[PDB]
């Protein structure tokens, strides 16, 4: 989940994960191809946000 | 004061007129060097005092 | 290599069971450099030994190895030094200070950063996962080693 | 640079030229940084005399100088303003600069790359009648190439499961007028 | 010392950090290998410290300690200072046994 | 040496100075402990399960 | 740091332009020498302390 500006954005794994890891208790790794995020907003606070 | 006057005066050209100054380039560094050592001993004397 | 020795397979990595040694039959997974630039596993890539083999991209960075070449100085900064300082504070009985200095090495719930306690009891990482900083210590009788 | 204080300064040496005996000047740039203990490190010297001669001589003057650190990039930016005339806004003027890495290795800044920084950071140093202070150089927005530290974490419902540290390996961004698109690869 | 103000100790730590940063950031200029062929013997290296004059440190690795496809770290030797005043250009220096 | 590549040098200090700007506590904290180092090769990282 | 700066600056030519530098060649050795002696004395002071 990503928060910037006034709109939440969401990125599910099934849609964005090209290759999914073998099911293991030890460790599982999800790699996401790319994600796009809106700018202006977020609104800056004292030139930083 | 003395080691510095010495450095400044030994950064101006020594040799003339046909060939340049030969002024010792590291003289500032060197006076700083002396100022370091003499600082150390001062501290020691102060300590002993 | 900058100049690939084979076109189909840039590098071959295969696994050997102590019961079964084998090679060259295209059996292990074969990795091909994809131009400009990523690498991917190339069929047939017989596999079969591995549960899965995942190529990692975006990643060109390794966490510093205390198993490493420059390892001595890493240990010496992170572990040995807080120790020497700590015990040297004990001998002079600065109990509070000595507790801070031990804390840089080990702490029950002394670790709070950014406002929450964290999973590590030891701040020195090489202790956390055992690290064979010395292999073959019995050569000379050395407790440190 | 990299959270440490550095300083750059420039020294001129009298050198005579061979059948004609003439006073001539050679200029060299020098760099130093401060160690942890508080002692200043060795001054490391670069020859930028070649880049200095090309800026308009106007004998007995001092080149305008620009020092900064670039956030996204490893390198530190050093530039030489030309003589800066009384007025400002003198764009398109030729700047000869130098990229200095963390390793004391240095690479010459190409005039084309020079114009980039020239464009984003001018008015930061100016001519006689005013002295001027350099801010850190950034094109539009300042943003990390990568993020790898748990700012926060929460445990599983039953303490049997968790999300261990995984990083954001790549972050890139594209600026538009009043619009910003920012790309992530979690 | 008898008296250990926190200032004195933090300062001594900064002093250790400073002596540490010199060794940390060295440049391996060149090397040499003692035995005939690569598989065996111990290799020696030379490194440079960023300072107006070249201060050169040499470390050695044993190859026999390279057992499983990774170097033991036992093989690795502490860098050693060299007292000799050395000024080679550009990087023409090489060590030999 | 043949196939194998052995790192000889570290960039730890260069990154460490950024850590040092804050208190010495941060210097001995673990974010400092996981500081990253360059790959020294063509570059191929694989996770074998 | 200072004694070294002195060595480096006194390895570049003093005199110009018609006759060469006259740069003191052993300046480096000499700086090493001072650094030696100041080491001994430093040690003595710490010991005494």
């Amino acid at each position: 989940i990503v928060k910037a500006g006034g709109k939440e954005q969401t990125f599910t794994a099934d849609k964005d994960v090209s290759i999914q890891p073998s099911p293991s208790f030890d460790e599982m790794n999800y790699q996401f191809n790319a994600l796009e995020i809106d700018g202006s907003g977020l609104n800056f606070i004292n030139n930083s946000a | 004061a003395s080691r510095l006057a010495g450095a400044a005066a030994d950064l101006v050209p020594n040799i003339f007129g046909f060939a340049g100054g030969g002024s010792r380039w590291g003289a500032i560094a060197e006076a700083t060097g002396y100022v370091m050592e003499f600082s150390a001993n001062v501290m020691n004397t102060e300590a002993d005092k | 290599d900058d100049v690939p020795l084979n076109q189909d397979y840039h590098a071959k990595v295969y696994m050997t069971f102590k019961k079964s040694p084998s090679d060259g039959t295209w059996w292990g997974p074969h990795f091909v450099r994809d131009d400009k630039g990523i690498v991917t596993i190339n069929p047939k890539s017989i596999l079969t030994h591995f549960e899965s083999v995942n190529v990692l991209n975006n990643i060109s960075s390794e966490p510093m190895d205390f198993s490493g070449a420059n390892s001595l100085y890493f240990w010496e900064l992170f572990y040995y030094t807080p120790m020497l300082v700590a015990q040297r504070l004990l001998h002079e009985q600065n109990f509070d200070e000595a507790n801070r200095w031990l804390k840089y090495v080990w702490s029950p719930s002394g670790y709070i950063v950014h406002g929450q306690i964290q999973n590590y009891q030891w701040n020195v990482r090489p202790l956390l996962e055992d690290t064979s900083w010395n292999s073959d210590p019995l050569d000379s009788v050395d407790p440190d080693a | 640079y990299k959270s440490r204080l550095y300083l750059l300064w420039l020294e001129q040496k009298e050198i005579t030229k061979q059948y004609q005996t003439e006073t001539d000047y050679r200029y060299e740039l020098k760099l130093a940084h401060i160690r942890y203990d508080g002692t200043w490190n060795t001054p490391i010297t670069f020859d930028v005399n070649k880049k200095i001669s090309e800026l308009k001589l106007e004998k007995n003057r001092a080149p305008g100088l620009y020092c900064a650190g670039y956030q996204g990039e490893d390198t530190l930016l050093v530039m030489f303003y030309n003589q800066q005339d009384t007025l400002d806004s003198y764009k398109n003027a030729s700047m000869q600069g130098l990229y200095i890495f963390a390793d004391m290795a240095s690479k010459d800044m190409t005039p084309e790359q020079s114009n980039v920084y020239r464009d984003n950071s001018y008015q930061q140093f100016d001519t006689n009648n005013v002295r001027r202070v350099n801010n850190r150089y950034a094109e539009d927005y300042e943003i990390p190439s990568s993020v790898s530290s748990r700012k926060d974490y929460g445990w599983g419902d039953y303490y049997l499961s968790m999300v261990y540290n995984g990083d954001i390996p790549t972050i890139n961004y594209k600026a538009a007028s009043s619009d910003l698109k920012i790309y992530i690869s979690p | 010392q008898s008296q250990l103000n926190a200032d004195t100790v933090e300062d001594a730590f900064m002093s250790y950090l400073t002596s540490f940063e010199q060794v940390a950031n060295l440049k391996v200029i060149s090397a040499y290998h003692d035995n005939i062929n690569n598989d065996q013997g111990l290799t020696y290296f030379i490194g440079l410290s960023e300072t107006d004059a070249g201060e050169y440190y040499w470390r050695s690795v044993d190859h026999s300690k390279f057992n499983d496809g990774k170097f033991a770290a036992n093989a690795w030797s502490e860098w050693h200072k060299i007292d000799c005043p050395i000024n080679p250009y550009k990087s023409t220096i090489r060590p030999v046994i | 040496w043949q196939s194998y590549r052995t790192r000889l040098n570290t960039l730890f200090a260069r990154q460490l100075v950024a850590r040092a700007t804050t208190g010495i506590d941060t210097i001995l904290s673990m974010e400092t402990q996981n500081i990253q180092e360059p790959q020294l090769g063509k570059g191929f990282y694989a996770t074998f399960v």
